[PDB]
């Protein structure tokens, strides 16, 4: 066994991803985090402009930024009435809130790199928070009730 | 500026040229084994247990123990089959730390085999990638082109133990371990294999790694007092395949004219 | 055995394509390649012109070319980040990539016919490269994120 | 239908069934590549602008 | 069937076999053609190997409780195109083409 050279390679390697952990603040409301079981990353586009030159051809061209748009999360209830209480508590009083997603849990306390934890991480300011019907009924004995969440966010920001 | 008549000379530029040749190199599948053996070691080690008690001694004790013992290799059919050759053959108690009596029966052990039948990959999480790097030599060449097929290997794990309790704290443990923190990569090994006369390294993930579920292999305690729990594992692997090269060097120039 | 004659076909023989070797480069942004699962290629159509002619026989007649046109890819997500971060980057300045797609992975060095590797492969210029919302979820431990991108081309070169 | 036996019993049995397009356009459709089907054939899919049918 | 002492010789082999399969696939690798003496004439025929790609190896040994030998099977389909020819017997003619003017 001798050493003639070394290996370099040109191809981004790395474990996968699993959508199976992530984390949703929900501003000062920390303590709702542990119901959610469904989110979203907004859509993350551009307007696009189209024009017609001599002759058929046709170019399309780089608009404005969409701004604001809409999100969709599901969450599970509790005894003591958090998700109910907080959506009346929502619509009573008019606020906007700052929603954090990231698609890792916590990075470790060791903290080698901070670039990697940065750039799967997401922010929507200025948002609202409403819901839809939620649905009861007999004949299922094992069902949860499950609240259906319609987030719109008005601006997102990275790093 | 060189120029004659209607016509310059810009640039003269150097390339490399690559010729194949026939010849393939490829890894083996020997030295994932004793990589997954020892990244195994890493779910027992970091572990403390505060307060002594008699239902803790056991685990304490294999807590305490060296890889060699904790684990031991080779397929089996039965239960019975592996306590008999487990007895047939001296092991158990290698690294020892009294001088007095000791038992080389010790209860909690581990057993880890794998299937010689395999199969590619055909899934989602991997690709075939075709010419991913190059080798170089000490000095500016190329030698070879590294290519990566996945592969998948089917392995099995055994636990067995006298008292209820230790089993339970192994097997806790070992689930602990497998599903935390699987976004950041913590049960996932790299084996460095050294394919030619250079260092290339092979990554091998476990599929699946989330959905634990355990199965049991006793009938009951109506023979031998003996409890055995199983497990199933899968391994992706991308084994790197090297083809040879030739070098040779040439030049390319560039000129402007006019036509006619 | 006896050669009495010679045998000449007059049809199309040859291996049939698989469609699981394919390569998109992405311009100067190679290291992206790895992380593809799925492309296509453009419609190639031409517009019709419609008219009607004495009684009711009608023509249908060719017409301007087809420039611009929607190209939907997916591709996997690694931890550090990747196409999240190229995404992010491609939002924040406007510019335009070429993409070129081929249907075999490469060409041996040991090949001897070139038309047979341009009559596969092909080129779109002046292409916009945007996103879609992508879908974060529990109850699917084994699942992966599928980072879902939508290309517009503008112009398609080929030999 | 195929072909007719060199035989040739009869023809208004063969022109009964052929038909004739003429002045027609072809272009073709989006064709989609793709891993995770490692046994699938690429197939184009073509639509055929026809102008005139003749039959006879 | 591939059948090996050590366990270590059949996993070269097999890989090997798994390397030779996959690689290549759109560029015709595994694939052969048989030149079939038909009558006084060659005419080549090709053969193709379905589902190449995807490969899966079985076992067929219990265990080294007997013998302390191991074995592993492969399924493969071929897909050949059997030509037949129909013998023809040839003759010549002609074709003449003339104008009129009508009436």
């Amino acid at each position: 066994k001798f050493i003639k050279g070394r290996y370099t390679a040109n191809a981004a390697k790395g474990e996968r991803l699993v959508s199976s952990e992530f984390l949703l603040t929900f501003a000062g409301h920390e303590d709702i985090s542990v119901l959610v079981r469904t989110s979203q990353i907004p859509e993350m586009t551009r307007e696009d402009v189209e024009d017609y030159g001599p002759n058929g051809v046709k170019f399309n061209q780089h608009g404005p930024i969409r701004n604001s748009g809409e999100i969709q999360v599901q969450c599970v209830e509790t005894i003591e009435g958090d998700i109910l209480q907080f959506i009346k508590d929502r619509i009573a009083a008019k606020d906007y809130v700052d929603i954090t997603m990231a698609a890792t849990p916590e990075s470790k306390s060791s903290g080698v790199n901070a670039v990697t934890k940065a750039a799967t991480t997401i922010e929507m300011l200025d948002c609202k928070i409403y819901s839809d019907a939620i649905d009861f009924s007999t004949e299922d004995v094992t069902a949860a009730v499950r609240p259906s969440l319609r987030i719109v966010y008005n601006w997102i920001e990275w790093d | 500026m060189i120029l004659n008549n209607q016509e310059w000379l810009l640039a003269i530029f150097k390339k490399k040229g690559l010729t194949p040749t026939g010849k393939l190199e490829f890894a083996t599948i020997d030295g994932i084994d004793s990589a997954l053996a020892q990244a195994l070691n890493e779910a027992f080690d970091s572990q403390v247990v505060s307060f002594n008690d008699r239902i803790n001694q056991s685990f304490r004790e294999f807590l305490k123990r060296t890889p060699r013992d904790r684990i031991t290799l080779g397929t089996f059919s039965d239960v019975k089959e592996w306590l008999s050759s487990f007895e047939a053959d001296r092991a158990g108690r290698k690294d020892t730390a009294s001088a007095g009596p000791v038992n080389k029966l010790a209860m909690p052990l581990v057993n880890l085999s794998r299937s010689p039948a395999f199969s590619i990959y055909e899934g989602e999480l991997c690709r075939d990638n075709y010419d991913e790097g190059h080798v170089t030599n000490e000095n500016d060449e190329i030698e070879a082109l590294v290519s990566t097929i996945p592969f998948s290997l089917e392995y099995s794990l055994w636990i067995a133990s006298d008292e209820k309790e230790s089993l339970g704290m192994v097997t806790t443990a070992l689930a602990f371990w497998l599903r935390m923190y699987a976004s950041l990569g913590q049960a996932s090994f790299t084996h460095i294999a050294n394919v030619g006369g250079y260092e290339i390294p092979v990554t091998c993930y476990i599929e699946g790694q989330k959905s634990i579920a355990f199965q049991d292999l006793t009938t009951g305690t109506a023979d031998n007092r003996l409890f055995a729990v199983g497990l199933n594992l899968t391994v992706v692997a991308e084994l790197p395949i090297l083809a040879y090269m030739q070098q040779t060097t040439g030049t390319i120039t560039v000129k402007a004219k006019i036509l006619e």
